[PDB]
RNA sequence: GGCCCCUUAGCUCAGUGGUUAGAGCAGGCGACUCAUAAUCGCUUGGUCGCUGGUUCAAGUCCAGCAGGGGCCACCA
RNA sequence: AAAUUGAAGAGUUUGAUCAUGGCUCAGAUUGAACGCUGGCGGCAGGCCUAACACAUGCAAGUCGAACGGUAACAGGAAGAAGCUUGCUUCUUUGCUGACGAGUGGCGGACGGGUGAGUAAUGUCUGGGAAACUGCCUGAUGGAGGGGGAUAACUACUGGAAACGGUAGCUAAUACCGCAUAACGUCGCAAGACCAAAGAGGGGGACCUUCGGGCCUCUUGCCAUCGGAUGUGCCCAGAUGGGAUUAGCUAGUAGGUGGGGUAACGGCUCACCUAGGCGACGAUCCCUAGCUGGUCUGAGAGGAUGACCAGCCACACUGGAACUGAGACACGGUCCAGACUCCUACGGGAGGCAGCAGUGGGGAAUAUUGCACAAUGGGCGCAAGCCUGAUGCAGCCAUGCCGCGUGUAUGAAGAAGGCCUUCGGGUUGUAAAGUACUUUCAGCGGGGAGGAAGGGAGUAAAGUUAAUACCUUUGCUCAUUGACGUUACCCGCAGAAGAAGCACCGGCUAACUCCGUGCCAGCAGCCGCGGUAAUACGGAGGGUGCAAGCGUUAAUCGGAAUUACUGGGC
């Protein structure tokens, strides 16, 4: 750049990002074992891994990587889902 | 960004004449190679001079180039002048505004007549003081010849009223002196300290309305259009506001900056090359022969009556007279025009050493008052010279 | 923005005196008026409809020294308010300063009245005024400056205007020369030889 | 600032320095008509762009300008 | 009471007439341009063409009362030049005020520029439901305890530079768990699950490892339901020309299921159904930002979108996304391309449709100015810093408005021009003469208003354990103006410094001589000139406007000559 402000908003946005990627990539690969869960039909590990998903989307909705709205869809398929199948 | 300068020496003008290729660009450039290595900072070098195309691809000089030294007693300014015999308008613009001038004589060729044409000049629009320096020393050293190169040329300067067995000669070479020994280049300080010792300083009038005129126009880009000159008499400052009067019909604008060697000038006194940018003016307007003057200062005008004298003869000139309908070129100032002349009852034939009263009319109107000197010059050679008698 | 030439010219074209000079003599014997100026006098040719309508304008226009520019805007600020125009347009010329001052006696003509008002020597209402066009409205008084009470041209006037008809709606004491006014004026004040239904012809055309 | 080009009657044009620079279409005069066109009877016309030089001798050989046209630079 | 008072024709087809029908004229206006001329001020306006290319300098920062520290500056002691034994001279302290670079917070998406793209992904009017929202505001609550890191810095080192790398050390309102939890999320239910940050002022009752503990006050910090502002989404109607453009569409029209978004939706995929738009003009090609409004007209209409206000689109050209409450971001990031620069040849840098300025294009459009004094804006508790927004100044008869270039009396009806009937008439009271006034400009002297506030002192009342810090109100005391030599008033000498342009056959206001001779020329339309020209050229006289006057370009009117109001075969 050439004014010596945003230099340093760049510098706290390649930061950011590279801290949130991480955290993204974690709670896709949490879901992703849910729906992995799901579809090896076993009822017990779909359910558990529900049960320890949760925790995650609720902490990160809260930090604000995602909207309140976000991990409610998220929770409330998950929970449509596993209970149609038994 | 700018630096700027320092008003603590005086300042003049010396420039260069004499035959070509007797080594004018190569003497310009060690004198200044040698001023700068003793004391300075100026340095100049050889190709960065002479810019244009044809000069580097022909080995010759087109026009005037500007250069600047200083010694402990002065600070000087220096114009290279052309020695061909087409390029005339260039030497006699360079000689009018230059207040000591130094003649290259070179002792293997000899006094030629181009040297004795750009003498002729010099006295025809009066250049006061002129110090000769012999060139090619290198390759001739036999004290035998020497005497007689020195008594021709000094045979020359006196035959037109210049002091001849007073002046002095310098005899070396610039090109051993520009390559840098160890002995050659105190021929130079010889020149420079009697370049300070020949030129008295002249009188500064600055007590009057501010008058420049032109002689060279350039763009700067970003900028705009800026004129260079001499200032003759007066004092301009930024933020005044001058007129420009001449062939063309007569403006207004202001002289919103100044700049001297691309160094910044605070206040222009009188007797200084500088040049001026002016506001809101196309390139294409403003051209040399045109004046720059304080408001209410000079006029233009058409037909004026003055005293002519024809060379005498056994001087250069011509041999035959003149009558009606003749179209000399007029030489005021720096502009040349070709205009018409009448003589009045009875002296009718111009004999060769009378002075006569003649009235001139010129096509392109001129910032003129009464009290000029103007010169007579036409078809590859100087007629007469005069001064203003009643302007109508 | 004046007049600067001769004067009788005027009234010898409109071919009746317009009262440009004092009054110290008769007309008679200072003009030809029935001869039109210049080579071409004595014959009369006959005019039209357009010649009647600029002829009377310009008589008007010359009776109280207005321009063009100001008399068309006068025009559309009388058509402008309520009623009839002719009388609006006189109501609106005859309320202008430098027409009162002349009415009240304290110039020889019109001019003199300018150069009076012009040149700050008047008091309306305590205050000085400069302009020669100032609207004036009812009950406004009217007076010099004791500064310029001592001139020999404002006495001399003063006791030469009164064999002119006395105006019905300037009441002025000449002795503090102090004048106001009450109202408007009426065409029953004016005098006849106008007939302005001319003028609103020529402007709606 | 430098180099190269064009200048003949109103339009279009010729004119290889030995003595007044010619052609065509034009044009004026005398008759006839209110005035012409046509038919007649005579036909005048020139700064060779200007100025100054060399030749015994020049628009024509030589130089400087006038104006226009085609290129090349230069950057307080 | 008022917000209405409004409607004009002429010239030209023929030997003459009536009718039809085109052409021309008289009015109002403009971001204007050219020619001649040019005294002053007030309020406005000023690249319409190349959304062509840009030299130089300014246009976005602030917080120490979040933090680690001391690069610069100002506050002490001892050594220590001489003694008037500290007169004077020099070196050593982050304890304090302040603060460069660094972590952290907020802003940078506002304000400013342009109209290229866009005929309906936009705008205008009227409605709606499936959404989010920093700062501002109300209510009810929480505000417990831990942990691992890194910049600056220290050592080494790469590199032309930009800019790096290696090994240790350190602070938080930086980051990550834990503790509890709802009116909150999911769930029929039962249940399962998610947060926090500390700073600053003063000190009485009570103790120190003398760090502070301890009381109160101001401000923050986190969760839920509201108010306001703002933004996203949907529907109906209105929004230029061409049929010498008639058919267009396969994610295309609908349905089920999965996914995705702050939110509904072919937004996206797998499969099913075979539909959907179109002479009420789809599709296709050309031109164009839209509105409140502006000019014109008696109205109905016609032309249009310069200045100001609302909305939209763009930021060298083509793409894409991160960060954030808000962007796919004018003075940010990544890649590609065309131009311009630095380079040690390995590699680097740049985007005036921000303010001035330059070249070019054009009939044609301005200074590389002053200041935060006032109004608004960002940051901060405040003081205060920044603001080419803004308030002013400069250039331009570009527009509207105002004023002056003197006022009287004066026949000798003078010289001088011009005409003549030779008698005389005219320019003309015009001049010259005599008497008065000083607007504006010239010089000098005095001198409002835009200024509210901020600072200091003092007192009363508030909350607390407290006369303490802090807040409110009064009062008191010296200061804040670029414009600016403001506006305005007074004095001086003197009519003293200040008038041009078009027209004169008819339409249309205003007439005669000389020159020329269908030649030279004029012309908005009829038309003038062939040897006695009110029409060409000059002069005298006259008419119309006036610091302007004319010509060219463009729009409505007249034109009932696109006829809805209001025409014909
Ligand atoms: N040995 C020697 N050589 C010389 C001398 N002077 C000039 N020269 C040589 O002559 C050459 C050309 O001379 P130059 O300097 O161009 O002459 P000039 O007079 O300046 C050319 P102009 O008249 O156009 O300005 C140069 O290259 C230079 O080397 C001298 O004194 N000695
Ligand atoms: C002598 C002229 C010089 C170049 C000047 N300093 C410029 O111009
Ligand atoms: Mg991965
Ligand atoms: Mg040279
Ligand atoms: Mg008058
Ligand atoms: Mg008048
Ligand atoms: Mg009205
Ligand atoms: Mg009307
Ligand atoms: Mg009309
Ligand atoms: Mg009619
Ligand atoms: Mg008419
Ligand atoms: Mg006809
Ligand atoms: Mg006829
Ligand atoms: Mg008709
Ligand atoms: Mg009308
Ligand atoms: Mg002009
Ligand atoms: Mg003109
Ligand atoms: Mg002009
Ligand atoms: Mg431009
Ligand atoms: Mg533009
Ligand atoms: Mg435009
Ligand atoms: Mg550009
Ligand atoms: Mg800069
Ligand atoms: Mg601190
Ligand atoms: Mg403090
Ligand atoms: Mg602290
Ligand atoms: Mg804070
Ligand atoms: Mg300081
Ligand atoms: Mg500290
Ligand atoms: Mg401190
Ligand atoms: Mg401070
Ligand atoms: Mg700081
Ligand atoms: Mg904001
Ligand atoms: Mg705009
Ligand atoms: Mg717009
Ligand atoms: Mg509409
Ligand atoms: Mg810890
Ligand atoms: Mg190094
Ligand atoms: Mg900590
Ligand atoms: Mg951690
Ligand atoms: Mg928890
Ligand atoms: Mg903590
Ligand atoms: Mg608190
Ligand atoms: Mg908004
Ligand atoms: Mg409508
Ligand atoms: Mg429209
Ligand atoms: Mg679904
Ligand atoms: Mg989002
Ligand atoms: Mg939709
Ligand atoms: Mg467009
Ligand atoms: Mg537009
Ligand atoms: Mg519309
Ligand atoms: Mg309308
Ligand atoms: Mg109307
Ligand atoms: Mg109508
Ligand atoms: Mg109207
Ligand atoms: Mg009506
Ligand atoms: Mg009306
Ligand atoms: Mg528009
Ligand atoms: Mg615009
Ligand atoms: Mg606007
Ligand atoms: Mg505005
Ligand atoms: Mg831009
Ligand atoms: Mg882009
Ligand atoms: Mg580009
Ligand atoms: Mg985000
Ligand atoms: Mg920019
Ligand atoms: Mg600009
Ligand atoms: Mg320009
Ligand atoms: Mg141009
Ligand atoms: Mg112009
Ligand atoms: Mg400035
Ligand atoms: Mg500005
Ligand atoms: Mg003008
Ligand atoms: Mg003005
Ligand atoms: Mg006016
Ligand atoms: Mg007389
Ligand atoms: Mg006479
Ligand atoms: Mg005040
Ligand atoms: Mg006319
Ligand atoms: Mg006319
Ligand atoms: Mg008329
Ligand atoms: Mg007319
Ligand atoms: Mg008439
Ligand atoms: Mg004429
Ligand atoms: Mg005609
Ligand atoms: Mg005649
Ligand atoms: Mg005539
Ligand atoms: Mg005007
Ligand atoms: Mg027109
Ligand atoms: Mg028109
Ligand atoms: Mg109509
Ligand atoms: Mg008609
Ligand atoms: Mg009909
Ligand atoms: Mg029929």
């Amino acid at each position: 750049a050439n004014i010596k402000s945003a230099k340093k908003r760049a510098i706290q946005s390649e930061k950011a990002r590279k801290h949130n990627a991480s955290r993204r990539s974690m709670m896709r690969t949490f879901i992703k074992k849910v729906y992995a869960a799901i579809e090896a039909g076993d009822k017990a590990a779909a359910q558990k891994a529900f049960n320890e998903m949760q925790p995650i989307v609720d902490r990160q909705a809260a930090k604000g990587l995602i909207h309140k709205n976000k991990a409610a869809r998220h929770k409330a398929n998950l929970t449509a889902q596993i209970n149609k199948l038994a | 960004s700018k630096e700027k300068f320092e008003r603590t020496k005086p300042h003049v003008n010396v420039g260069t004449i004499g035959h070509v290729d007797h080594g004018k660009t190569t003497l310009t450039a060690a004198i200044t190679t040698v001023l700068a290595k003793t004391y300075g900072g100026a340095a100049r070098a050889f190709d960065q001079i002479d810019n244009a195309p044809e000069e580097k691809a022909r080995g010759i000089t087109i026009n005037t180039s500007h250069v600047e030294y200083d010694t402990p007693t002065r600070h000087y300014a220096h114009v290279d002048c052309p020695g061909h015999a087409d390029y005339v308008k260039n030497m006699i613009t360079g000689a009018a505004q230059m207040d000591g001038a130094i003649l290259v004589v070179a002792a293997t060729d000899g006094p030629m007549p181009q040297t004795r044409e750009h003498i002729l000049l010099g006295r025809q629009v009066g250049v006061p003081y002129i110090i000769v320096f012999l060139n090619k020393c290198d390759m001739v050293d036999d004290e035998e010849l020497l005497e007689l190169v020195e008594m021709e040329v000094r045979e020359l300067l006196s035959q037109y009223d210049f002091p001849g067995d007073d002046t002095p000669i310098v005899r070396g070479s610039a090109l051993k002196a520009l390559e840098g020994d160890a002995e050659w280049e105190a021929k130079i300080l010889e020149l420079a300290g009697f370049l300070d010792s020949y030129i008295p300083e002249p009188e500064r009038a600055i007590d009057k309305p501010f008058l420049l005129p032109i002689e060279d126009v350039f763009s700067i880009s970003g900028r705009g259009t800026v004129v260079t000159g001499r200032v003759e008499r007066g004092i301009i400052k930024v933020g005044e506001e001058v007129e420009i009067v001449g062939i063309k019909e007569t403006q207004k604008s202001t002289c919103t900056g100044v700049e001297m060697f691309r160094k910044l000038l605070d206040e222009g006194r009188a007797g200084e090359n500088v040049g001026v940018l002016l506001r809101g003016i196309k390139r294409e307007e403003i051209e040399r022969g045109q004046v720059l003057a304080k408001p209410g200062t000079i006029k233009p005008h058409t037909k004026f009556e003055s005293e002519v004298y024809i060379l005498s003869k056994d001087e250069g000139g011509r041999h035959t007279p003149f009558f009606k309908g003749y179209r000399p070129q007029f030489y005021f100032r720096t502009t040349d025009v070709t205009g018409t002349i009448e003589l009045p009852e009875g002296v009718e034939m111009v004999m060769p050493g009378d002075n006569i009263k003649m009235v001139v009319t010129l096509i392109h109107p001129i910032a003129m008052d009464d009290g000029l000197r103007f010169a007579i010059r036409e078809g590859g050679r100087t007629v007469g010279a005069g001064v203003v008698a009643k302007v109508l | 923005a004046r007049y600067l030439g001769p004067k009788l010219k005027l009234s010898r074209r409109e071919g009746t005196d317009l009262f440009l000079k004092s009054g110290v003599r008769a007309i008679d014997t200072k003009c030809k008026i029935e001869q039109a100026p210049g080579q071409h006098g004595a014959r009369k040719p006959r005019l039209s409809d357009y010649g009647v309508q600029l002829r009377e304008k310009q008589k008007v226009r010359r009776i109280y020294g207005v321009l063009e520019r100001q008399f068309r805007n006068y025009y559309k600020e009388a058509a402008r308010l309520k009623g009839n125009t002719g009388e609006n347009l006189l109501a609106l010329l005859e309320g202008r300063l430098d027409n009162v001052v002349y009415r009240m006696g304290f110039g020889a003509t019109r001019a003199e009245a300018r150069q009076l008002v012009s040149h700050k020597a008047i008091m309306v209402n305590g205050r000085v005024v400069n302009i020669a066009s100032y609207q004036v409205s009812p009950n406004d008084v009217v007076s010099i400056r004791e500064k310029a009470k001592k001139q020999s041209r404002v006495k001399a006037a003063l006791e030469l205007a009164e064999q002119r008809e006395k105006p019905t709606w300037l009441e002025v004491d000449a002795g503090k020369m102090e004048g106001t006014f009450k109202r408007k004026p009426e065409r029953s004040d004016l005098s006849a030889d106008i007939n302005e239904h001319l003028i609103v012809e020529l402007y709606s055309k």
